[PDB]
């Protein structure tokens, strides 16, 4: 879960700087079709990890991207769809990001 | 005689109603004109005669 | 380097990483001039030097 | 006071009336290219 | 009591048809309040109070 | 026997039922039933010229030995979940069926193979009314006298290795039975566009997690819904093809859809990225937004590799996945 | 919604499509969905 | 006329569920590729069949499963007791 409110600037730049696979931004929102497409991407990504470097996978979700499809909801959907091939866990640091 | 049908009637009319349409399509002069009936919780096509 | 390897690959061209800079360029060969793949530059963002 | 491509002072009038979602949103983006590149580098397919 | 009466009238109204009249015999020996209010609540044609 | 009635009711030629009445299989002999039916077909329907010209008009491409020539004995005998995406409009139904038997026999040489599951989709109306005819021949080629179904997969042993095959014919009729829960009356109109989503719905309900290792692609009927490129872009989108899956696109007549196919599949990540991207503005309209082709768009990040091309017949293998 | 039948992003999208296509025809109305308490630990009534 | 014309009649005394029956007959008829025609006021509408025979649309039978008696309307068997009445209905 990313801060910045209705501005998708921080999640955009954090995606580039960290090598996140996806960044869900308030300007675009989160569609079910994109969510299904992106989950199938993860399904294929892990099926192709056989042989390559294990660098880890991130999805950055700006809190404002979806009020319904929340960090916690999104992650539960990933587990449901993953069918034991991989798991999903959330990371919600909070309004501490100020520094 | 008035009011909304009970749970069972809603099921009974909807199910017999669908079968009535099927019975129309599934017809030929050889196959007798039926009465959509219910027997052992099973919808049955009894002859009208 | 991660960016050059991936960008060049995406734009449909072979990327070679010249190891040990100019030394590798002058000495040449497979020893210093290796063809680099998209997954070969994995997690290099964090890597220092 | 702002960075634009140039460090420039922009009168509040033009940015409030024309360049902002004055309302409940409080925010048009520039980072569109950065987005395209990060999806390219990670193999993301949009719709 | 008024509620019981209206519950019956409501069921009666909940149907189709020409040449049909319906009589609702109401309990209430001394007053016509129940007859009048049922008549009002269910828009009855004629009340005998 | 019950099938011969279905074809006469469908306004089809008697040439099919006449074949089912002469269709015998001596499963006691040395020649495998697949080749007994294969031989019977070729000689009842005289597809001699049609097989010759199908090769001739593709620059002598061995149609009879496509997989065979290309792969080693191992490679072709390792392919276990084949998925044929309908018939070629350019070929006759008897040649189309023959080609499925030839393909099946091309994957069952060694007796040291794991079981095979073959999925034949009859996507349009013009072919869909041949499902039971196809199934009955399959029933004989595999000789399902080991342990036919109105709706169900044919299980037997096939080829020279008597390899266990488990063949499934997916069509609008089996689909029609599935929806009305095996009820007698199934004569309600079913869109071809509706057939793909329902085929998708079965794989999702069965929870099937086996990967397509050999894909047979072609030029079907109802191309507005049953397109070759879009067909692939959906199996790409849904994660249904193996990490190193093979894609075979046989045909005769040349279309833009065949030129757009090869361009996409042989193109660079930037070209694919943009290919998908254009189609989207060019075809996604509020009325058409719901469609399965704007939900399952393909994956640019998937990397194909050319392995064969002999005039309009080619094989491509999934070499990579960029992430 | 029942435990016997699978619930997912595709099924949900299909359910939304039906509801969408249904409402864009209506002109007595009001639609309902029946959710069995034990159907999905993800796609709940909520 | 391309399709099959199925006529639905609710005759006799009211019975709750007649509307649910009409809704199932209509909607199933449409689904199977027919045109469903309502015959108003029992057999009377079949005997004086003109404006008494009207088509029913998939939307016409909305919410009928919680209604009753009949939206087609009912009537007593009277003119359909005579042969000349049945002849006209035919």
């Amino acid at each position: 879960e990313v801060q910045g409110g209705n501005s998708g600037y921080i999640a955009t730049h954090a995606q580039l700087a960290c090598g996140a696979q996806i960044s869900y931004v308030p300007e675009e929102g989160i569609s079910l079709a994109q969510l299904e497409m992106d989950i199938n991407s993860l399904k294929e990504s892990f099926a192709n990890d056989q042989g390559k470097t294990k660098s880890g996978r991130l999805i950055l979700k700006s809190e404002n991207a979806s009020k319904v499809l929340t960090t916690e909801v999104i992650s539960t959907i990933i587990d449901d769809e993953a069918s034991g091939r991989f798991d999903s866990k959330t990371a919600i640091p909070g309004h501490v990001q100020q520094g | 005689r008035g009011g909304a049908p009970c749970a069972f009637d809603r099921f009974l009319a909807t199910v017999q109603g669908v079968d009535a349409v099927r019975a129309v399509l599934e017809s030929t002069p050889a196959i007798p004109s039926p009465v959509i009936s219910i027997l052992e919780n099973k919808i049955v096509r009894q002859p009208l005669v | 380097v991660r960016a050059v390897v991936r960008a060049g690959i995406y734009k449909g061209c072979k990327v070679f990483c010249i190891h040990e800079g100019y030394e590798g360029l002058v000495r040449g060969g497979e020893k210093y001039i290796k063809e680099t793949q998209w997954h070969d530059v994995r997690g290099w963002l964090v890597e220092g030097g | 006071l702002g960075i634009h491509k140039q460090l420039r002072f922009t009168p509040i009038r033009q940015l409030y009336d024309f360049e902002s979602d004055v309302p409940r949103r409080m925010r048009n983006i520039f980072w569109s290219n950065v987005r395209e590149i990060s999806d390219m580098l990670s193999g993301r397919t949009s719709l | 009591s008024l509620d019981r009466i209206c519950r019956a009238i409501d069921y009666i109204d909940a149907t189709a048809s020409h040449s049909r009249a319906f009589i609702v015999e109401v309990m209430g020996r001394h007053c016509g309040w129940l007859g009048l209010l049922a008549g009002l609540a269910t828009s009855a044609d004629y009340i005998l109070i | 026997d019950s099938i011969i009635r279905d074809l006469e009711r469908e306004n089809v030629g008697p040439e099919f039922g006449e074949f089912l009445n002469t269709l015998q299989t001596d499963l006691n002999s040395e020649k495998p039933p697949i080749e007994q039916v294969k031989s019977q077909l070729e000689t009842h329907f005289n597809l001699a010229h049609e097989t010759q010209e199908f090769s001739r008009k593709n620059d002598n491409a061995p149609v009879d030995k496509l997989l065979t020539n290309y792969y080693n004995n191992y490679e072709v005998n390792v392919l276990e979940f084949v998925l044929q995406m309908g018939f070629s409009r350019d070929l006759s139904i008897p040649l189309n069926v023959w080609f499925v038997l030839d393909m099946i026999s091309q994957l069952s040489t060694s007796k040291q193979d794991l079981p095979l599951d073959y999925y034949l989709v009859l996507n349009n109306s013009q072919t869909g009314k041949y499902s039971d005819f196809v199934r009955y021949l399959i029933y004989e080629a595999v000789g399902a006298e080991i342990h036919l179904a109105n709706r169900g997969p044919i299980r037997g042993n096939v080829g020279a290795g008597d390899r266990k095959i488990t063949f499934h014919l997916l069509c609008k009729k089996t689909a029609r039975m599935i929806l009305v829960g095996d009820d007698r009356e199934t004569d309600f109109e079913m869109s071809d566009r509706s057939f793909v989503t329902l085929l998708l719905d079965y794989y999702q309900r069965v929870g099937t997690t086996k990967k397509i290792d050999l894909l047979l692609l072609t030029n079907n009927f109802d191309t507005n819904m049953n397109n070759k490129l879009q067909q692939l872009k959906i199996l790409e989108s849904l994660n249904m093809l193996k990490s190193n899956c093979y894609v075979l696109d046989y045909q005769i007549t040349v279309d833009q859809v065949t030129a757009n196919f090869n361009s996409y599949v042989e193109g660079i990540p930037a070209f694919r990225r943009h290919e998908i991207a254009n189609f989207l503005k060019k075809r996604k309209t509020p009325k058409n937004a719901d469609e399965l082709i704007f939900k399952y768009v393909g994956r640019w990040n998937i990397c194909y590799q050319k392995k064969f091309h002999q005039g309009n017949i080619s094989i491509h293998q999934i070499s990579g996945y960029l992430d | 919604y029942t435990p016997e039948n699978p619930i997912n992003l595709q099924t949900v999208q299909e359910d939304i499509e039906l509801l969408t296509r249904t409402y864009e025809e209506d002109d007595r109305s009001g639609k309902i969905f029946i959710h069995n308490e034990k159907a999905s630990k993800v796609y709940t009534t909520d | 006329e391309g399709k099959k014309k199925i006529a639905i009649i609710t005759s006799g005394g009211d019975a709750p569920g007649m509307n649910a029956a009409v809704r199932a007959v209509t909607r199933a008829g449409i689904f199977y590729g027919c045109k469903v025609y309502a015959c108003y006021e029992g057999y009377t509408g079949l005997v004086k069949g003109g404006d008494m025979l009207k088509e029913l649309q998939w939307q016409d039978v909305r919410g009928l499963l919680s209604i009753g008696g009949t939206i087609i309307g009912t009537a007593r068997c009277k003119e359909f007791r005579e042969r000349w009445g049945r002849l006209q209905a035919c």
